[PDB]
């Protein structure tokens, strides 16, 4: 998506349909907030794994989703709720957050915790 | 020959520079020691008595006073303005955070705008560093190791966007007693350091402030350091052919038997600028020994800083160049019109402290285990003495009024001195009144 001001250079849907790349482009952070909800809600996984998820990621999407109102917020877990406490553990109910990076200080010695190390 | 010629041959002699309060003309006559005089030493352990307890200190003995200067502050902060709860520094949020810190310098120079860092509290941050931003700041007011509040933005936990700056809050005002409103009118008379001038050795404003105090013989009489200054050039060369006790001693057997007739009584506070005590903040009370037992009633000596009660009255003294330390690493966000003193004085009243600045002046030794007890502020005073190099003033400030004479001989020309009248009005009102009712600073 394009944030606020840039817009998608030129005939970019074209030479991502050519390219057979599973991308869609979204107009709007809203709509790509909603594509992603609509995306976690039809798989519907029990464990979502990535990096700095619990420093960083989650408290970031769990923020865009609020302030852009984007609709059912609660598909990010598996219980519907109404109101968004500001709760951060309890926020996505139902699913497990596997965080690489905290199994591998708890796991392995090294001199920094980065995606790149 | 030459030496103390210019001094003698000055011509200000009695004109009066500054005044304050109610409209008062020159003759300034007060009872002498007639009447009930209440002079006592309050706070905490009592200003100190003894001479000391070290000349080695630890570096965990100091980390732990400034952690807990930093909780307690923030703590009083915390239950004034009922913030729900701190962040730690080092933690991003999206969200506008509330952060304790101290401000400091990210190098040994002189602090400004783009060298600004937050030092976090040991109970929320471990002591954690971080920049600060005060692009999008509007009023502020920074000197280095003030304990701050700020409200700001720090979405990456590697700097902070300030915002908004809270604005500190002072001790409550020393509670009058029935007692102590049943007083009657006095006069203090204030002068410091040095009593000599740049080049001579005569102590000739010492005998012309002696003169003064006999003619108006004052209820109290303050006198500041140094008495035997250490930056002169005949004592810091070793010129002298007596040692500085002797000297020190003959000085205040000088003053004290040129003013027994007044009847007043006499409080000398330390300098750090004294040859002959240690050069180490707080100071331990001047050693006399030769006193007799009439003027063991007349004489009194004090610690620097000291927290002292004149007839009810506080008194906040101190000896140490505080205004030009602060004031010279200090940033405001306004310059073309405010007023400098008043700022300063009101960091000095909301910081809490006798020397609030940290890391102090290059050139100032200061023992953080004693500091921590003995040079707290315990109420707001009723009256600040602050000599100073600046130019001499008088401002109430926060409902305190704060004097700075200056020296009694600012180089190779003479200086000025203070008096002040005291009376404590009826209790009941619009709570604040000033026990000071007129404050006269005056050429020597």
């Amino acid at each position: 998506s394009k944030p606020k001001d840039c817009i998608f250079p030129y005939a970019f849907k074209e030479v991502i349909e050519k390219k057979n790349v599973k991308v869609e482009v979204a107009a709007t952070e809203r709509t790509l907030l909603g594509f992603f909800l609509a995306k976690v809600h039809k798989i519907d996984p029990d464990i979502i794994v990535g990096h700095n998820i619990y420093g960083f990621e989650l408290e970031v999407l769990l923020q865009r989703i609020n302030v852009c109102k984007a609709p059912h917020w609660s598909k990010i877990g598996r219980l519907k709720r109404s109101n968004m406490p500001k709760g951060e553990r309890n926020a996505t109910c139902g699913r497990m957050i596997c965080d690489v990076e905290i199994s591998a200080k708890e796991l392995i010695r090294c001199k920094s915790y980065h995606l790149s190390e | 020959a030459t030496p103390s010629q210019k001094y003698n041959s000055r011509s200000n002699r009695g004109e009066v520079v500054t005044s304050f309060g109610l409209a008062q003309g020159v003759s300034w006559s007060g009872r002498g020691g007639a009447g009930n005089i209440s002079l006592k030493v309050l706070g905490c352990p009592e200003a100190l008595t003894g001479s000391y307890k070290s000349m080695f200190q630890k570096l965990p003995d100091i980390r732990e006073v400034l952690t807990c200067k930093i909780e307690e502050l923030g703590s009083e902060l915390k239950e004034h303005y009922k913030i729900e709860a701190f962040t730690p520094l080092l933690a991003p949020a999206q969200e506008p955070v509330t952060l304790l810190g101290q401000i400091g310098c990210d190098s040994n120079g002189k602090l400004n705008n783009k060298s600004v860092i937050l030092e976090g509290d040991r109970e929320h941050s471990s002591g954690a560093q971080i920049p600060v931003d005060l692009s999008e700041l509007k009023e502020y007011s920074l000197f280095p190791g003030q304990v701050v509040i700020m409200e700001g933005i720090n979405t990456t936990g590697r700097k902070l966007v300030a915002t908004k700056l809270y604005e500190g809050v002072p001790l409550p005002f020393y509670q009058p007693t029935e007692e102590d409103a049943d007083f009657e009118q006095s006069m203090v008379l204030v002068a410091c350091g040095p009593y000599t001038t740049s080049d001579s050795i005569t102590y000739d404003p010492l005998l012309d402030l002696i003169a003064v105090i006999n003619h108006d013989r004052p209820d109290v009489c303050i006198l500041f350091g140094p008495f035997l200054d250490a930056k002169h050039e005949q004592v810091e060369n070793c010129l002298l052919t007596s040692p500085f006790e002797d000297i020190f001693k003959q000085c205040l057997r000088t003053i004290i038997e040129g003013t027994r007739s007044s009847g007043s009584h006499l409080v000398f506070v330390p300098s750090l600028r004294d040859v002959h005590h240690e050069p180490v903040y707080p100071q331990p009370p001047f050693s006399y020994s030769d006193l007799s037992r009439e003027d063991k009633k007349q004489v009194q000596f004090v610690s620097e800083p000291c927290s002292l009660s004149i007839n009810g009255v506080i008194f906040g003294l101190t000896s140490t160049d505080l205004l030009f330390h602060l004031g010279a690493e200090e940033i405001s966000s306004s310059s073309g019109t405010s007023d400098r003193f008043s700022r300063i004085l009101k960091h000095i009243l909301t910081q809490r402290s006798y020397y609030p600045l940290y890391p102090p002046q290059e050139d100032m030794a200061i023992d953080y285990e004693s500091f921590y007890v003995y040079a707290q502020l315990p109420v707001t005073p009723d009256v600040l003495i602050i000599p100073s190099e600046l130019r001499y003033f008088v401002k109430d400030v926060l409902g305190c009024v704060c004097v700075n004479p200056g020296r009694l001989t600012k180089g190779q020309v003479g200086g000025t001195f203070a008096r002040l009248y005291l009376r404590r009005p009826a209790a009941d009102g619009a709570e604040r009144q000033s026990p000071c009712i007129a404050v006269q600073v005056v050429r020597i």
